[PDB]
């Protein structure tokens, strides 16, 4: 009967639908690898997608999905084992040289504009008519890490003009340089900005931004990135 | 075996317990010690379903159904074919559940992010854990839990509900509905809005972020934003699940009665209890 | 403890946002409105501007006239006592015209014809409504997403006041406006067709209804998960994947075994919500038009 008929139509309809969900999320990181970076032989019973190509604004180009993958950076990992499947430990620094839960990816060394072409993120004080409206205004207040020890005081905001919105904090280290502190991996308090992931002296480690006005895509994953990893690694750091 | 970008995320810890020895993959997936107790837990309960399922003699699994103990058993112990194998298999469904959401954790740390998912995870378990465990407990008896059967379930979800009248004067049930449909709303919405923008027209260019709030305060005159969405999904859906324990832990504990009649506490105050005309005067 | 990014622990504010102007008739947008500082520790603070224009008002128009038109039938029927009116808010029903009438528009008004003009004001209401979003989209130049997503949604709502009574005969099968009595309605549609939960769309139905809080929770916490690498800037980690979309495909990929992409997370979204009320839409369509009761249906198949 036609019910009958709806319900059969209708499970064939959703396995083609899951067919197409998934090689849509086969964009990006396929096909499959070895270890050692050569393609993998079995790579499941999905195929790759038909590229798709994205017109980026601002004269910024195109992407187009799935295509070649390189990392575009070295990666300081040796082998642990002598079959697949088993960790690569660091061969150096991981905090320095970016792997683990502290891997950067590279992204372009551009900044997100906004709608207009104008760049996204900017520090408060080049952001003409811009105030901190309600809480603690964190400016001014020194910077505890991990260790309990102060690193620093925040001398600025960097601020989220499109979507009205506190990204970094900008933080002044004891020779009179500055970096950026990711809002989402600071506590502020009443009398103090803390820091669990970095200990005070990690806080020079943090990568550098080129110009004082601006951070790039690949300059906020190199940042973050850091900031992130000092939760494994600054580890024997931290007390409480 | 690996995604084009992943092995340099694939370092030595994180692990809760047990250092390195079960820190490592198999194919796509991690192991973990938690790795290693869900799948023991997995591996046991899985055995005594189908082991219930000769006591019952059919393979089919439209037919298969394990019950909790007979309401005379009350909270003790029951022989196996009699409700003790559902007693092992929900001891062992928690077993794998709980021990799933420390391996999230466990990931979690090697990859250096926050503990959201584990956390939002957690929800689910304690909404199941209310109806087999919480619930019963304080009815007295494990027999007010729900059966392990696909359809059976159903049943158990009907007759309880017909208990109490039409369920749906449960008045945290409506609460518990309105996330439901309200969070769908919101699904549907917060994925339409990205696509919507990542695949405009035919031929112009990536819209922003811009454009999404834009879009929306033109529609609606607001828009919470590409952070609020994301912290609104989270929100009305451990909301949902939230109210969902809600209305049942309460339900034949505090207040056994028909639903609908609950009601009678607003219709009947002082006020306005006398007052003639209406539906109720 | 480690902050959890669920609420802001700092406002910053600037010059009202009026917003990209595409295609967008600007004469026709509002003026902004004031800013919810409550608001603001959540998203946005900003309220407003919003855009008239002729659908709009038409919609917002029809939409408190069908609002209003039920609204002074409980007037009515609380003996216009504002005492009884509160008291019995939830009880008071603006019903459908009797089996008697059929599918006629000439039931009396006490009667049901009532009801016939709050329905018609509400699909004017709705139907301009979805227009709008249409329309707002393409004066933007974006896709028609929302537009086609709402459609779902406006087809189960099609199926319950018009198109089954339609099928059926009677505009009596449809909808009673009111609280508890659309609740006892629903109640009831599922008593006599036999148990909804034998009519495997409504099976499906909830499936995808579970499974929209199942994914909006694993997205949500997803992207709070990785917003210390600015993973909420969605479009842009889709232009350029940052750590932040590996890190979220890679936590699930080490879960269980396979993972979305950006954009493709929300492919998963925006069909896993759309699929509660297609589904949904189609068991009630088919309930007492072609099958009668689904547990006999349910012995037989057919
Ligand atoms: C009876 C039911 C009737 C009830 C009415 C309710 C209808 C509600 C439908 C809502 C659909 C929501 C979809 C969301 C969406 O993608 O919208 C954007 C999408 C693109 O928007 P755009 O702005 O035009 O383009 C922007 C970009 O250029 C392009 O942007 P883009 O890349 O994002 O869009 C590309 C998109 C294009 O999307 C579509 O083309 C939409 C397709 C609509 C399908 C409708 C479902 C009907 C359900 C049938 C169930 C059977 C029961 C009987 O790709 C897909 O999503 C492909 C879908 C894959 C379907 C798999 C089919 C398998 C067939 C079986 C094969 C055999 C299997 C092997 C075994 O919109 C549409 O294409 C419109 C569809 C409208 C049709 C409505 C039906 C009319 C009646
Ligand atoms: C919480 C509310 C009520 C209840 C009311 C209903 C109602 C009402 C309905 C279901 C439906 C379903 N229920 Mg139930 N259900 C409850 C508790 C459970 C439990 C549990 C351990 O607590 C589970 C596992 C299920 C599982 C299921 C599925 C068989 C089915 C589709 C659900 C879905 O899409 O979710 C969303 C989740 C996903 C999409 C993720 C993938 C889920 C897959 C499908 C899980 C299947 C597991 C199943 C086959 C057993 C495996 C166990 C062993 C390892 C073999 N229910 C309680 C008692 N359930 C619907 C149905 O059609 O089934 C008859 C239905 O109409
Ligand atoms: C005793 C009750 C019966 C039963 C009878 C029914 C009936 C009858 C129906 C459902 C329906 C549904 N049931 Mg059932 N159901 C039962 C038990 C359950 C249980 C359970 C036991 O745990 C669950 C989880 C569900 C779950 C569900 C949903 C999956 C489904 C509706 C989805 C939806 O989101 O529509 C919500 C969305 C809408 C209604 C869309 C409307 C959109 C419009 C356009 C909104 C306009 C707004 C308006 C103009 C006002 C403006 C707003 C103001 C400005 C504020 N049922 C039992 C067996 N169920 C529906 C279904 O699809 O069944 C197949 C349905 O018709
Ligand atoms: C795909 C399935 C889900 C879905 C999707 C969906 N709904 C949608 C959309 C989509 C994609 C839209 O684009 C569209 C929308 O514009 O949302 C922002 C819509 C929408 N879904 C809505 C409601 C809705 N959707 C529902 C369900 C669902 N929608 C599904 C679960 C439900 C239910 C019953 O679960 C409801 C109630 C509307 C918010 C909006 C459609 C608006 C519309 O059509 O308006 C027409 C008429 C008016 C302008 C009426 C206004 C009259 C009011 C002023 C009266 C009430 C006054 C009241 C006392 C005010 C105070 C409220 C307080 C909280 C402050
Ligand atoms: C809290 C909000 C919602 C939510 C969230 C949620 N669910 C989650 C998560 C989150 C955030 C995860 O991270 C985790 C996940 O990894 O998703 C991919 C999960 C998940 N939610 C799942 C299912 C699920 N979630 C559901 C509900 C919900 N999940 C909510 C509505 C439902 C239903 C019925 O609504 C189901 C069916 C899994 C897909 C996955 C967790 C997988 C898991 O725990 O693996 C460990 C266990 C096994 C491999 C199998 C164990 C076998 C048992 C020992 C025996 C079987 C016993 C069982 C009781 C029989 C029941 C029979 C039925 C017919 C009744
Ligand atoms: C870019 O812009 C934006 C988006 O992006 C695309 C969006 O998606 C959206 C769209 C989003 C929305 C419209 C969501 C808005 C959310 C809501 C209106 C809330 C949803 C929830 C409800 C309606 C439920 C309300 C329930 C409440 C308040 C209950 C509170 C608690 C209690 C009463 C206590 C409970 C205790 C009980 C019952 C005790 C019982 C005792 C005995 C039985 C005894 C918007 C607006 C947007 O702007
Ligand atoms: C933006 O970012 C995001 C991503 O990517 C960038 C993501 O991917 C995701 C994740 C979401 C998706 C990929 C979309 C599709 C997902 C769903 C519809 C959710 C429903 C899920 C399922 C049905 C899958 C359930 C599967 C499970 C639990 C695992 C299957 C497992 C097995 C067969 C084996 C289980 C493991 C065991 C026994 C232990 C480990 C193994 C040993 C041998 C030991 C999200 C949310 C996201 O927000
Ligand atoms: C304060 O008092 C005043 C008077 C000021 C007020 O304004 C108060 C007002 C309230 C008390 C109002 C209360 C309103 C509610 C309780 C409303 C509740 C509504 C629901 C629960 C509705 C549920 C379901 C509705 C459904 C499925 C409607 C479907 C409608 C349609 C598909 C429309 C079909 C069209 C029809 C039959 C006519 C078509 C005719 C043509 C010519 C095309
Ligand atoms: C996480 C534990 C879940 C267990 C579910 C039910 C187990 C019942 C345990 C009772 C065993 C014996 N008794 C009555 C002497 O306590
Ligand atoms: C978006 C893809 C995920 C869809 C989930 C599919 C599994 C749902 C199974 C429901 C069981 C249903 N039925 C028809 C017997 O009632
Ligand atoms: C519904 C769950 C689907 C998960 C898919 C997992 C893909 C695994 C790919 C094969 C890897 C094989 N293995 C375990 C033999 O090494
Ligand atoms: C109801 C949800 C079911 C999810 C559908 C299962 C998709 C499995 C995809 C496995 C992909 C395998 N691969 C390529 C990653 O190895
Ligand atoms: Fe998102």
């Amino acid at each position: 009967d036609l019910a009958s008929l709806a319900i059969y139509s209708f499970w064939i309809f959703l396995a083609g639908l899951i067919y197409y969900l998934q090689t849509e999320n086969m964009r990006e990181g396929y096909p499959l690898e070895n270890e050692d970076g050569t393609p993998a032989a079995n790579q499941g019973p999905f195929p790759l997608p038909k590229p798709k190509t994205f017109i980026l604004p601002h004269g910024r180009g195109t992407l187009t999905v799935p295509g070649p993958e390189s990392e575009d950076r070295p990666i300081a990992l040796a082998r642990t084992a002598v079959s697949e499947g088993f960790p690569h430990a660091p061969t150096g620094d991981p905090m320095k040289d970016g792997v683990g839960p502290a891997s950067w990816v590279a992204r372009r060394d551009l900044p997100e504009l906004d709608g207009h072409g104008h760049n996204k993120i900017k520090p408060m004080k080049a952001a003409a008519g811009f105030h901190v409206s309600a809480g603690k205004n964190p400016i001014g207040l020194p910077v505890r890490g991990c260790d309990l020890e102060i690193a620093g005081k925040v001398v600025d905001i960097w601020v989220d003009i499109p979507e009205q919105m506190a990204r970094f904090l900008e933080v002044e280290l004891k020779d009179g340089s500055t970096r950026l502190l990711p809002m989402q991996m600071v506590k502020v308090q009443s009398n103090r900005v803390h820091v669990n992931a970095l200990s005070s002296d990690l806080f020079a480690g943090i990568p550098t931004i080129k110009s004082p006005t601006e951070v790039t895509l690949l300059e906020e994953d190199k940042i973050c990135g850091y900031v992130a990893g000092g939760l494994m690694y600054a580890a024997p750091k931290r007390k409480s | 075996a690996l995604l084009s970008f992943e092995r340099k995320y694939r370092v030595p810890g994180g692990t809760l317990v047990g250092g390195n020895l079960f820190d490592f993959w198999v194919g796509p997936f991690y192991v973990g010690f938690f790795g290693v107790a869900t799948f023991f837990f997995a591996a046991l309960g899985i055995i005594l379903i189908a082991w219930s399922a000769v006591l019952q003699g059919t393979w089919n699994p439209q037919l298969i159904s394990v019950y909790p103990p007979a309401l005379e058993y009350g909270l003790g112990g029951a022989p196996l074919a009699k409700g003790g194998l559902w007693q092992i298999i929900t001891i062992c469904a928690t077993g794998a559940f709980v021990s799933w959401a420390l391996r999230e954790v466990e990931i979690c740390r090697k990859l250096g992010i926050g503990y959201h998912i584990p956390f939002a995870f957690a929800f689910a378990i304690l909404a199941y854990l209310t109806l087999v465990l919480f619930r019963p407990v304080m009815m007295g008896a494990w027999g007010y839990a729900f059966p392990y059967g696909i359809w059976t379930h159903l049943d158990w979800v009907s007759n309880t509900g017909y208990t109490y009248g039409n369920f749906h004067y449960n008045p945290a049930h409506m609460i518990a509905i309105s996330f439901f449909f309200t969070n769908a709303l919101a699904l549907a919405l917060h994925g339409a809005l990205v696509l919507s923008a990542a695949n405009p027209e035919k031929g112009k260019e990536m819209r922003t972020p811009d454009h999404e709030d834009t879009f929306f305060r033109d529609l609606v005159g607001y828009s919470i934003g590409t952070l609020g969405i994301h912290r609104l999904g989270l929100l009305l859906s451990l909301s949902a699940v939230f109210f969902s324990a809600l209305c049942m832990i309460i339900t034949g504990t505090i207040w056994f009665d028909q639903w609908v009649d609950w009601w009678q506490w607003w219709v009947k105050l002082p006020w306005w209890a006398n007052i003639p005309g209406g539906i109720n005067g | 403890a480690e902050y959890q990014n669920i609420f802001s622990q700092v406002q910053v504010r600037g010059p009202a946002d009026l917003g990209m102007t595409e295609d967008v008739n600007l004469a026709n947008r509002s003026g902004v409105g004031p800013f919810s500082t409550l608001l603001g520790w959540f998203g946005n603070a900003q309220l407003g501007p919003i855009y008239l224009g002729s659908l709009g008002v038409l919609s917002l128009f029809s939409g408190l006239m069908w609002f209003f038109t039920i609204g002074i039938w409980f007037w009515y029927q609380a003996g216009w006592n504002p005492a009884v009116f509160l008291r019995d808010l939830f009880f008071f029903s603006l019903e459908p015209p009797a089996p008697e009438y059929g599918l006629s528009f000439a039931a009396p008004l006490k009667e049901g014809g009532l009801w016939l003009i709050a329905s018609f004001f509400m699909f004017v209401a709705v139907w301009s409504w979805w227009g709008r979003t249409y329309l707002r989209a393409q004066a933007l130049g974006m896709g028609k997403h929302t537009a086609w997503a709402f459609l779902s949604a406006i087809w189960l709502w099609m199926v319950l006041g018009f198109i089954r009574p339609i099928l059926m005969g009677s505009w009596s099968e449809a909808v009673p406006y009111g609280i508890f009595s659309h609740l006892d309605w629903t109640n009831n549609f599922s008593l006599v067709h036999g148990n909804l939960f034998y009519n495997p769309f409504h099976g499906l139905s909830i499936a995808f209804l579970y499974g929209s809080a199942l994914l909006f929770a694993m997205h949500g916490a997803t992207i709070l998960a990785v917003s210390r690498f600015g993973g909420e800037r969605e479009l842009e980690q889709i232009a350029d994947r940052g750590t932040a979309a590996e890190r979220a495909a890679l936590f699930w990929r080490w879960t269980m075994g396979f993972n979305a992409t950006m954009e493709g997370i929300h492919r998963w979204a925006i069909w896993m919500a759309v699929l509660v009320t297609l589904t949904g839409g189609i068991g009630i369509l088919l309930s007492g038009t072609v099958v009668d009761n689904w547990y006999v249906w349910g012995q037989n198949h057919g």
